[PDB]
Order: C-alpha cells, then sequence, then structure tokens
RNA sequence: UUUGCUCCACACAAUAUAGAUGGAUACGAAUAAGGCGUCCUUGUGGCGUCGCUGAACCAUAGCAGGCUAGCAACGGUGCACUUGGCGGAAAGGCCUUGGGUGCUUGCUGGCGAAUUGCAAUGUCAUUUUGCGUGGGGAUAAAUCAUUUGUAUACGACUUAGA
RNA sequence: GCAGUCAAGCGUUCAUAGCGACAUUGCUUUUUGAUUCUUCGAUGUCGGCUCUUCCUAUCAUACCGAAGCAGAAUUCGGUAAGCGUUGGAUUGUUCACCCACUAAUAGGGAUACCCUACUGAU
RNA sequence: AAGCUCGUAUCAGUUUUAUGAGAAUAUGUAAGAAGUCCGACAUUUGAAUGAAGAGCUUUUAGUGGGCCAUUUUUGGUAAGCAGAACUGGCGAUGCGGGAUGAACCGAACGUAGAGUUAAGGUGCCGGAAUACACGCUCAUCAGACACCACAAAAGGUGUUAGUUCAUCUAGACAGCCGGACGGUGGCCAUGGAAGUCGGAAUCCGCUAAGGAGUGUGUAACAACUCACCGGCCGAAUGAACUAGCCCUGAAAAUGGAUGGCGCUCAAGCGUGUUACCUAUACUCUACCGUCAGGGUUGAUAUGAUGCCCUGACGAGUAGGCAGG
RNA sequence: GAAAUUGUUGAAAGGGAAGGGCAUUUGAUCAGACAGGCCAGCAUCAGUUUUGGUGGCAGGAUAAAUCCAUAGGAAUGUAGCUUGCCUCGGUAAGUAUUAUAGCCUGUGGGAAUACUGCCAGCUGGGACUGAGGACUGCGACGUAAGUCAAGGAUGCUGGCAUAAUGGUUAUAUGCCGCCCGUCU
C-alpha cells in the first residue's frame, strides 16, 4: 500500500497504442519505394499552424513525423536489414526530433528551399526590461495608451516562477522598480523564454535545417551539411 | 560463583532483567543494582508514559494514603516490576528482597568496584535494530522525579576519576605486559606454552 | 520482502571536505562548516574515492530503506549550503498600518522586533538561530533578506515569525496582512 | 514434520470383466508411508469416484533426490482452500531438494495464510534451470555474480547469566 | 539509690544467622561499531593487532600448613607503627614515604606426622551480649508534681521556677 | 414502514431458481407562514431535600479549522471535563410548562457502646 | 436375599453374512439335535468375538421434583425461550489442568515407595529451555486461546504473499520542455456567454496528437495546465481483484486488570522438530481388607467361622448385609 | 471437686486474622535394649526403571550422493582474441565452450555413510526395593563329585549403646484448605 494515487480522467479522447506505431511504420515504407528522394530535416521546435501551412505549401513532396525508433524500424538501422540499399548510412547520422521528406522533382529546389524560408519565433536574441511603472500586454514595448494591462489573475504568477516584485493595486498592475529580463548572446532560461512568451515576442530567427538526402536511382547518400 | 553481584542497569531492558533478577535472588546471589536511570525499555516515550499514567490514575476510592504508591523514581519502578515476580507478600519474598538493593547513578563502596552485565537482557541484542525504546530516566523525569540533572552531574565526577584510574592502570599492566614479554623466549616460559599458560 | 541491499550516492566537489566517524558527519568547504548527527537512523556509508560515496542498506525493510533517500536530500542540501550558502527573502506588507521591523542585540541573543500589526501595541519577539545572518533589505522597499548555511535552521527561523505575526478572529478573505517568503533560493 | 517424497501407485481392484484397472500414480509428499497413503487416496477419491476398498496399492518408492548439492530455483503451483473460498497460486524458491523447498513452502503458508497441511494440494513441484523465466524479486536479488552480503549485528547467545565485559558485536 | 558509664587489648561464657568455607578482579562510550600497542602533521588522523564469551585474570605446595639448614637475588607479601595525600552520593575506604617485624614454595637439604584404626561437616570462620581481667577517659538529662495558656475533650503542644 | 427502479457482488456455473450494496421515486392531513387554543383511559409508588465523587457524548470559560466571516455577535466542526451551571411561580404526586438574572443557568451514573471505614489524638 | 433347575449356560446397549419394513446412521428377525429323513446323521454339530455365570418361583428396602450438551424437528431476534423423540454429563463423584467455578479437556480413588504419561504447559510468581527453525506484526487501550464479552458490512497513501489483466532497450512509468490547429467566437440561448452561467449535441480536414474542448477565469474575451503526442534520461512499471497481520468500526460513570509482573528478530500470532515438567489415572513391588478357585481331622496340640496356596478387585448418598 | 471461664508463674510466638493437613528444622520432653539394640558405608547377585559409549547385521534405486572415466550443452561466461577510452588495467560489449577457472545434464563404474529396523551382542554409571523363611521343581556349568546370577538377600566392616535415630508437643518455614448441620 502506501501508493502515488495515478490521477484519472473521463476525457473523450483515447491513447494512441500501437496500431499507429505499425501504421507509421508501415507508410514509411510506403513512401520509400513510391519517391525517388529521402530528405532529412533535423528540427526540434515546431509549430501547428507552420506544420499547417507547409504540409499544404508541398503537395507533391510529402512531410512525416515519427519517433526516432520508430523511423529506424521502417529504414532499418543496419546495412543488413534495411527496405533497400544504401539508406543505412543515413540511419546513423539521425540524431535528433528529425522529418522525412520524399521528393521526386528535384535535388537542388529542396535544399535551396529552406534555406531560404526563415521565420521568427521564439529563442526557448536582444534583450528586453520593463519599466517601474504600470505594466501592459507587450510591457512598454509599444505607447501605453494603445497598450492595455495584464489582467491580474496572472500577476501572482509573475511573483512566482518569474521571480519579479509586484504588488496589485486596483486593476492597473504595478511594480516599484524595472527588471531586464535576459541579455544577448547567450541560450535563455526557462523564466526568460517563457516570459517572452507571455509578452508574445518571437525575436528568435526560425530556419529549418537539412543534413542529408537520398536518391534511388543513383542509390547513393547525399550529404548536405548546412543550418 | 560470588558473594554479591554488581549490576550496571544500562542498555538494559526491566522486564528481561528483572526475571534473572529475580531467580538469581530466590536461589541467593545477592545483587546489587545501579545506574538505574540509564535503563531503557521496549516501545516508545508516549506508549510507556500512557501504561504509566493509567497505573497512576489507580488509587484508593476513600481514602489515598493507604491506597497504591505510585513511586516514580527508576530504582522503584523496577523494583515494582520485580515485586510482580515475587511473592513478597510472603517470608521468601522478604528474605529475596533482603538481597535487593537499588540505587541511582553509583554511590560508593560499589563504584570501585566490577559492574556487570546480563547478556539476555541486552537491548542491542534481545532487539531487533531499527526499533524504539525509551529512556526510564526521562520518563521519571516526566512524570515527577526532580533529580536528573544531579546525577548526571556525579556520575561525571566518577567519569573523570575513573579514568584517572584507568591511565594508571593502563600504564601498568603495559609495564607488566613488556615485562612478561620480555619473559617470554624463556625456557620456563616455554614449558608453560605446552601446558597452555 | 527484505531487498538485500540498496544503494544511494552522494558526489561532491573537489575544494569541499566532508568527515564522517560513526554516523556522525562533518562538512567543511568554501563557506565553512556544517555538522549533523545521525545516529538514529541505522545506516552504512563508504567512500570510493574523494568525490563520491555510498550509503547502503542491508537487509532492509520499506521504512529502513525510505529513510536512505531522505538521507540523501539532507546531505546534498548540507554540502550546497558550505558551496554556495542559501538566501531566503520575506516582504513585511500591510494596508494601512505601516510595520515596524528591527533586529536587536540583547544579551548577544540577536532578537527580531517587530511592532504596529494593524496599530496592536504587542510586540513580538523571534529570536535568531546559530550560523544564521539576517539583512535588511537594500534597495527593495518593504522587503527582508536572510543568508545561512543550515537550511532546517533559516527555515524554521522563517516559519517561526510568520506563525508569530499570524492573525486570529477574522477573515483573511478581506484582511490580507502577514509575512511571507519571496523565494528560496541560494546565495549564488 | 521433516518431510519425504513418495511415490505411491495405486489400482483401483482386480476384478473379473475389468482386470487390472489401467493404473493411477502421484508424487507425494509426508513425514512416513502411511500420510502417503490416507493423502493418495484423498486426492484419488476426488479425481474419480473410487474408495479404499474399491482401491488398492500397487506399491510405493521412497525418492531420494539425485543432486543433493546442487541448488536448484524451483517453482511451484498450489491451490489451497484457505478460510474463504479457493483459490490458486504460483510461487519461487531457491532451495536445494524438493523436500526442503516444499518443507520451507508449508510454514511459509501457515504463516502468511494460516495454511495447514489438510487443505493445501500441491498440484506441481518444478525446476527451472534457466534463467529469464523467473518472476519475482525475492529469489532474483541472490542471483547476480559475484554477490556478496554482510551479516551485522549478530546476536551471540550467552550459556551464562552474568558477564563482565559489555560485549560487542564482531 | 554504694563505684555506676565508657574506649585499649584477652581468658571464659553464652545467643543465632535467609546461610562465608581462595578473590564482590573497577574505566567510559558506541554496537550499521570499538579496545590495545605505536607513529606523527594531534586528528572524526595513520600503521599494526584483538575479539567469536571470564572454559579467563590474580592467587595457589608446607600439620588447617611445624622445627631447622643453607644457595642465589633487593624482590614479593603479612603484621603493627610512621610520612604526606585523595575522596561527602549512602565518604567509613583507596593510595604513598620511612623504617621495624617476620615468612618466602625463587633453588637445594635434614627432622616430625602413624592409632580418627576404610568414611561420618570432622568443628578453623562472625553477629550480639554478659561476667571477670589490668590500663586510660567523663562525672548528665528527662518525666512526674507545681504554675502559666500563644494551646486545651482526656492526653498532648508551649512557658516559668534552685 | 411498504412497493418498485438503479444493481458492487453472490449462486454444483448462473440475472432471469433468486437475493443484494448505495442512491431514487412513490402520499404518509391542506403550494403562498391563514392558522389549529388536539393535553383523547400518562394506572406507577416515589418525591424532595442534607451532600460526596465519578463519566463526557461540553452549555459556557481555553486554543483551533471552515463557512459571505468587512466588523460585533452568531452558524457548524475539532482537542478539551481544569472550574463552573441560579432565584422564584404550579400539583400527594416525578407526567405538564412560564418570569427574570447571570457567561451559561448541558446531560448522566453511583437499635446503635458493637468490628470496619472516615475525621481528629497520645 | 431364600430355594429349584442348568453349567458351559443361555446370552450381548457389538459387528459380519442373509433378508425385511422404512439412502446411510439407525431398526427387525435366522446363523441348527428343540434340526434332516422312514430306526440313519455328535463337537468342523453349522460365522467372528467375550464371558467372577445363565434361567424359573416367592418375597423385601428405597425410588417415581429435573437441568445441560449433540442429533431429527417447529417458530422466531433469541435468551437464564418454548413443541416433540434417540444418546451422553450431572445429580450420590473425589482427583490433575482450565488463574478461581453448577455444565469444558483429562481421568474415576485402599495405604505407601519408585517409574511414565495423559489434558495443560516451560520469561518470573511456578516445577520445566530466555531450545532450535521458517515467516508475519510495531497498535495515542497491540495480542495472548476453542465454546469461560465473539459483531460483521465495509473504510484504511500501514506491511506482506498472491491471481488476472496490461505497457516495455522497436525505449515501460516518474520528472523537465514543446506541440496541444481550422469552419469556431460551432447552434439558439443574451444585455453580455467566444473550449467551460447555461440547454441541445458533439461532427469532419490536417494530423504524432488535439474534444465542439477536464480544471484554472473574465461582464465578455483573453492567458495557463492535463487527457492526447514528440523530445531529451535510460529498466523495469501500472490497473483491478483476492487474503493474513495491523488500525477503525466495537464507549461509561468509586480505582482495575492476557491471572499479576511485564513482554515487541517477543515471553505475541501461524507451523515443525526434539528435550523437559507432573495427577489418587497406567506398569512393578510390600502390607491391609473383602471376594472367588484350589488343598487341608490325621497321627502329636492348643482354634474348622480356623490354617495354607494362587489370582483379581477396592469410589459411592438413600437403602440393604456381616462383623465389632 | 471435672469443663466453660479467671488469675500468677515458667516456656514460646505475633506486621489487617486464627485454628487444620503433608514433610522437616529449632527448643522442651520421653519409653524401650545393649547383658545380642540404633545408625551408616563397601562388594556381589535378584526385581522394576533411568541414562551413556561401543560392536555386529538386513533393507531401499542392493540408497541417492560424493568420487573416477565418458558424450553434449550453456552461462550469473574461465583463459585467450577483438574493440571505445584510459591513472596505461579497468571498465562496457562481442567473441570464446576449458583454454591460464570451472559448472550442469546424460551414460557407465566400485565402494562407504546417513535413514529405518533387528541382535536370545558386549559393557558401564545412578535410584527405589530386600518381600518370603529345613529341603522338594523347571534350569545352566561340567567327565564328574559337586558349584551357581536356578521357585523373593546375603556377606564384610565401622561407630553409638546415647535422647544419637525415632515418638509426642509449641513454633517457624514451602504448599494446600471457602463454615458446620438441615429443607431447597
Amino acid at each position: 500500500r502506501s501508493k502515488r494515487s495515478k490521477l484519472v480522467t473521463l476525457a473523450q479522447t483515447d491513447k494512441k497504442g500501437r496500431e499507429n506505431k505499425e501504421r507509421i511504420f508501415d507508410e514509411v515504407r510506403e513512401a520509400l519505394d513510391t519517391y525517388r528522394y529521402v530528405w532529412v530535416l533535423h528540427l526540434d521546435d515546431v509549430r501547428t499552424p507552420v506544420l499547417q501551412e507547409i504540409r499544404t505549401s508541398w503537395a507533391g513532396s510529402k512531410l512525416i513525423m515519427g519517433k526516432r525508433k520508430v523511423l529506424q524500424k521502417a529504414l532499418g538501422e543496419k546495412r543488413e536489414e534495411e527496405y533497400k540499399e544504401n539508406l543505412y548510412q543515413l540511419s546513423k547520422l539521425c540524431s535528433g526530433v528529425t522529418g522525412l521528406l520524399f521528393t521526386d522533382e528535384d535535388v537542388n529546389t529542396v535544399k535551396e528551399y529552406f534555406k531560404s524560408y526563415v521565420r521568427s519565433d521564439y529563442s526557448r536574441p536582444l534583450t528586453f526590461t520593463i519599466p517601474e511603472g504600470i505594466v501592459y500586454s507587450r510591457g512598454g514595448q509599444i505607447p501605453a495608451e494603445e497598450d492595455v494591462p495584464m489582467i491580474h489573475s496572472l500577476e501572482p504568477t509573475m511573483r512566482n516562477k518569474f521571480e519579479i516584485p509586484t504588488k496589485i493595486k486596483a486593476g492597473k498592475i504595478t511594480i516599484d522598480s524595472p527588471y531586464l529580463v535576459c541579455t544577448e548572446g547567450e541560450k535563455l532560461d526557462v523564466r526568460q523564454a517563457l516570459i517572452l512568451k507571455q509578452f508574445g515576442i518571437a525575436a528568435s530567427e526560425f530556419k529549418v535545417k537539412v543534413s542529408a538526402y537520398y536518391d534511388n536511382d543513383s542509390s547513393t547518400v547525399e550529404s548536405t551539411n548546412i543550418n | 560463583v560470588e558473594p554479591v553481584v554488581v549490576i550496571d542497569g544500562k542498555g538494559h531492558l526491566v522486564g528481561r532483567l528483572a526475571s534473572v533478577v529475580a531467580k538469581q535472588l530466590l536461589n541467593g546471589q545477592k545483587i546489587v543494582v545501579v545506574r538505574a536511570e540509564e535503563l531503557n525499555i521496549s516501545g516508545e516515550f508516549f506508549r510507556n508514559k500512557l501504561k504509566y499514567h493509567d497505573f497512576l490514575r489507580k488509587a484508593t476510592a476513600f481514602n489515598k494514603t493507604r491506597g497504591p504508591f505510585h513511586f516514580r523514581a527508576p530504582s522503584r519502578i523496577f523494583y515494582k516490576a520485580l515485586r510482580g515476580m515475587v511473592s513478597h507478600k510472603t517470608a521468601r519474598g522478604k528474605a529475596a528482597l533482603e538481597r535487593l538493593k537499588v540505587f541511582e547513578g553509583i554511590p560508593p563502596p560499589y563504584d570501585k568496584k566490577k559492574r556487570v552485565v546480563v547478556p539476555q537482557a541486552l537491548r542491542v541484542l534481545r532487539l531487533k535494530p531499527g526499533r524504539k525504546y525509551t529512556t526510564l530516566g526521562k520518563l521519571s523525569t516526566s512524570v515527577g522525579w526532580k533529580y536528573e540533572d544531579v546525577v548526571a552531574k556525579l556520575e561525571a565526577k566518577r567519569k573523570v576519576s575513573s579514568a584517572e584510574y584507568y591511565a594508571k592502570k593502563r600504564a601498568f599492566t603495559k609495564k607488566v605486559a613488556s615485562a612478561n614479554a620480555t619473559a617470554a623466549e624463556s625456557d620456563v616460559a616455554k614449558q608453560l606454552a605446552a601446558l597452555g599458560y | 520482502m527484505k531487498y538485500i541491499q540498496t544503494e544511494q550516492q552522494i558526489e561532491v566537489p573537489e575544494g569541499v571536505t566532508v568527515s564522517i566517524k560513526s554516523r556522525i558527519v562533518k562538512v567543511v568547504g568554501p563557506r565553512g562548516t556544517l555538522t549533523k548527527n545521525l545516529k538514529h537512523i541505522d545506516v552504512t556509508f563508504t567512500k570510493v574515492n574523494n568525490q563520491l560515496i555510498k550509503v547502503a542498506v542491508h537487509n532492509g525493510g520499506r521504512k529502513h530503506v525510505a529513510a536512505l533517500r531522505t538521507v540523501k536530500s539532507l546531505v546534498d542540501n548540507m554540502i550546497t549550503g558550505v558551496t554556495k550558502g542559501y538566501k531566503y527573502k520575506m516582504r513585511y506588507v500591510y494596508a494601512h498600518f505601516p510595520i515596524n521591523v528591527n533586529i536587536v542585540e540583547k544579551d548577544g541573543a540577536k532578537f527580531i522586533e517587530v511592532r504596529n500589526f494593524l496599530g496592536d501595541k504587542k510586540i513580538r519577539n523571534v529570536p535568531v538561530r546559530d550560523g544564521v545572518t539576517i539583512e535588511f533589505s537594500t534597495n527593495v522597499k518593504d522587503e527582508i533578506v536572510l543568508s545561512g548555511n543550515s537550511v532546517e535552521d533559516v527555515s524554521q527561523n522563517a516559519a517561526d515569525l510568520q506563525q508569530i505575526c499570524r492573525v486570529r478572529n477574522k477573515d483573511i478573505r478581506k484582511f490580507l496582512d502577514g509575512i511571507y517568503v519571496s523565494h528560496k533560493g541560494f546565495i549564488t | 514434520a521433516h518431510f519425504k517424497e513418495y511415490q505411491v501407485i495405486g489400482r483401483r481392484l482386480p476384478t473379473e470383466s475389468v482386470p487390472e484397472p489401467k493404473l493411477f500414480r502421484m508424487r507425494i509428499f509426508a513425514s512416513n508411508e502411511v500420510i502417503a497413503k490416507s493423502r493418495y487416496w484423498y486426492f484419488l477419491q476426488k479425481l474419480h469416484k473410487v474408495k479404499k476398498a474399491s482401491g488398492e496399492i500397487v506399491s510405493i518408492n521412497q525418492i531420494n533426490e539425485a543432486h543433493p548439492t546442487k541448488v536448484k530455483n524451483f517453482g511451484v503451483w498450489v491451490r489451497y482452500d484457505s478460510r474463504s473460498g479457493t483459490h490458486n497460486m504460483y510461487k519461487e524458491i531457491r532451495d536445494v531438494s524438493r523436500v526442503a523447498a516444499v518443507e520451507t513452502l508449508y510454514q511459509d503458508m501457515a504463516a502468511r495464510h494460516r495454511a495447514r497441511f489438510r487443505s493445501i494440494h500441491i498440484l506441481k513441484v518444478a525446476e527451472i534451470e534457466k534463467t529469464a523465466d523467473v518472476k519475482r524479486q525475492y529469489v532474483k536479488q541472490f542471483l547476480t555474480k559475484d554477490l556478496k552480503f554482510p551479516l551485522p549485528h549478530r546476536v551471540q547467545k550467552s550459556t551464562k547469566t552474568f558477564s563482565y565485559k559489555r560485549p560487542s558485536t564482531f
């Protein structure tokens, strides 16, 4: 006895199971023979509408995501076992979160398109602060007239985990002293990432990178090491 | 085997010491007990305090001056839970307990004398580790023995004087041991070495 | 079920020293010294070399094992007190009645005095313990700073005052005033 | 008691127009021959509708185990009728012989479920020659290699009552 | 109210043991830790070593322990003296100087043992008291009666009186 | 109370041979506080004091938690028995039920000189 | 008790064979000369086992108050309750144990010695082990004996042994971060209701996954989290159910009890092995006493109800008999 | 000139009980016989009974086992080899089936031992008992006369010859004991 009671819900959602795992393991190998190229794209932090955008952009190409070892199940890690030849070498290099792209139009347009494709996302970059006065949705990035105050419910959280001094008068939120939120040229603390989320500041550049490619009729590994 | 036996009541257990003490009494080995405030009992402090309070509330309904005496001090607790083990109402009982002499600390003359123990009652042996116990000095202090800070002091004095004794005795036994070592490898010693000495 | 043995490890940096006789532990390092008694919990230690040390239990039950992780949590806090030292921080707040706050050293006791809680005349002393220092806050209004090496000591002292300034007979849904902690972090 | 293993083979009856009913054996655990025979009839009645008068022993054989020296991690299936209704079990043992293993097991059931010997059917006892088929942990933890452990705090036992030493463990 | 009362030794008497018949042989503190010898940087230090029961240690031979002889060593030990210490928790004992006084089984000799008749606890110690011993030491209260009354059932408690 | 529903489980095995956990629905003397003065065979001997102690399941006095607690006081609950719980009005009757105070005016149980116990005394 | 007859005698609170009545249990009868044939058939003459005897006539004393336990059977909540029937214990009956007892376990008695056991027990009171061995349990009233103060249902983030389902180095669970999209602010509802004041419904695209959306909350919106997925770390882990110990269920009031002391790797609960303790019970032995079977007037001598040999047995109120 | 009851003396005991029962101690008290009475011990034998060590035997799977030879296998993987670092061996894997350790299973071989049970096999220690009273018989030793553990114990020796053992009796001590008779 004396257990940690696992908390239960009554959500209408259901768990994934293994049927999805076998499904994607089948569909990867389904894409393999039919398509010519197999591109590897290293990407760790991705957004849902952005993935919707790039999904609807390239219907000629097929982008798929899944667990690393399930992709290794589909393609086959060793040269001794694999769907087809000269893929085991690409099986080794894929270390992090990767999305697999299958193209049949051109090798150069693929690598150059995403080096052309750059966006603005969160750091997870320049520095920022707040003034020692009333605080706003941006927190002084914009004029205070059009800037609306933050809602008072989340002010305790700012006190708690962002550690910022604060005290709530009538509905305008206020402080006594300013605080530089972060500095330039260093990967951010979690408090810093979360406060730029709360402000809504995607100050970080974003490029999806490519590390290699394949081509069937050549049956060779294309090593394209770019960020 | 001896005329007299002198028990240290340290790290010991009340029931299991009372038992052997009783039998050695009624077979006739005069016994003295000391350091009974260093004694110990199984079970935690709160258990033993409630066992004591349930006794504490029991007196004669009409006149307490004749009814049960709720003795406080530890030697008298041990004596209580020993006279329960012997027939004090008889004369064999009273002539047992004219052989028992129970004290706190170690008063004289016994401090100069050989303290012993009883292995089949010790805490460390006859209990499992990872388990509680209660110090009787603390319990008596918690139910109105008003003396605990004093036996502490006199125990300190005896401890220091005995350590100063122990230095002398250690030095002297070092001397005689060195002498007997130099007495070794001599045929008068080698014969004894053959015969087990 | 008598897991035949179980172990945790305490990993330690170079410059700090530790020392343990039977269960009597000491920690000496950059910030200074700490010490604690562990004679009540019946566990065993063994060193491998000079950064790392293995607590261990032999032939133990569930309670006898659940001591162990708690000991690990104790000893890391002990060590980090000597490496970093710990820092707490409070704010002494009010709606209408400004609290007076004061350190006083009477008999070297280093008491903490407070007054003017909703206009009440009573003085309320909170003493200060060994090896813990107090600092009234610089450049932060209505703020107080704690510093020490012993987490248990500083936290107990922080708890004492916020119990001693406790409101009674009244509704905290309307009344607000009370001293609480901003956060609990290291010195460094 | 100090248990033993026993082969018992029984034969329903010599009868005319059914000579030599086929045969019926059991592997049986007991201290002596008689309790084996009685348990044999007790279980044999359960299997089908025969009796001691409609039963007879062919013969028995005491069974000395083949490898006393060999440690053998056994695993055993048991059914028993508790205070409440019946239920089944699988257990796992590291002991030497079947006889010492079950002698420990009956004590263990006697402790943990107040199992008296009458209401406890040995379904089967077996050996587990390889690893990777043990499920439990209170056997598994004795099997790693280079295994060592201490015996702290040996409770010595003196015959004498007094002693003059204020003793030490080790 | 006859010379009673005490303490030094001692001869005899009694009166009995909750039960002697080599030794009540001293550290403390922990026990999932420690003792002892030793080393130096004095440490919660190192090196070595020990435990598993004191089935030990110390003592121990003489007629229930004699008379004597030496040999060798400066010791051990009893007895009464003597010196200076220590200890109040229920010390009432534990040290130490000085010599005197013996015995020495540390080694080697001589003499005697009988007859309690094959054993019969085969009496050895210690409590108390007394009467006698010859040697020092000191030579009072209380109660009653009486009176007061801070008290008072009667007793008692408190006072006073050469 | 009775009668269903829901039905964790039980039953050589089981819905349906049958029980059954907890909730729910059925009015049971009146949907707009209008009231109704309903005491309808109280069939037993205690009743009422002097006065001691004990139990708590506390009525206030302690300390506490939560409650729309802005306060005062109140509503509940918890540890709590250390200390306290009244003066009158009315019947042979305990049945019945008011006035006012106080912080409250909680509920319960338990001839005699003779030997014993108790209070005191040599 | 007095006679008469038998004497190995009819028998049995009994089984077995056989067969009935009404499946077992229980219950009835047969198991031979007193039978078989028209003078013929003796102890292998008709199963087992045991027999200080069996039957017939006459007569005499005391007795004819019930309780409790098991079983069949009727009622109910059931009693120190009632309706029926068989058997047993009591009463008349001691003794060891149950701490003590009108009902439980054991066991029925001369006086004594030795021995050995029963039921119950071996921390001390108390004779006997702080024996050995496997486990469990830590109670702010632990528990310590069957029927001689019991409660379940259930509750329990205390502990143990399990069963069955599940996941898992093709990466199990914990923990950190991100993702957690549209028509959509879905429909009327409203003054305002946009994933959640609220009723109906409740779907599809992309999807690794994302519900017309569990909670946080604005007058509305907004913002945050898990449930749903992926990452970084790497081995096991989760759910339901069961049953033993434990806590709760499970309370009164003079001060109060496992019998007291007290006990917690027990002196407790569950199991086993040996050893040990002692009762008027068992064995052996001396003596007494009765009873029964045997021998014994014979010279010399003293008792014929006497003497001798052997064996078994001994409780006992009312009542009876004999000697004193 | 009894008893209740009462006093004095002598002895003894005594903390909320007394009296009684079994055994004994202490104290008081006491009868009997030595001219063969009392208490004890040693040896041998008999009966009952207890407790040790040792010896010989039969069994089961003619024990299983161990041990020896033998084929095969695997690991909680031994040597060896290989790899990553790296204090230069030390981890982690992978190999490797005796190699620079060994184990398991299966077969075969010849013994012992335990466990159980049997001895009209030996031998020792300790306690209680001593019944009965010319011989008779079943018996053993033997050639034998005769001997003997053979239908119930004798021999040798010691001391005392007295309140020493014992008896009575008050008392203490361990343990036990519910107040008598009668109706119910």
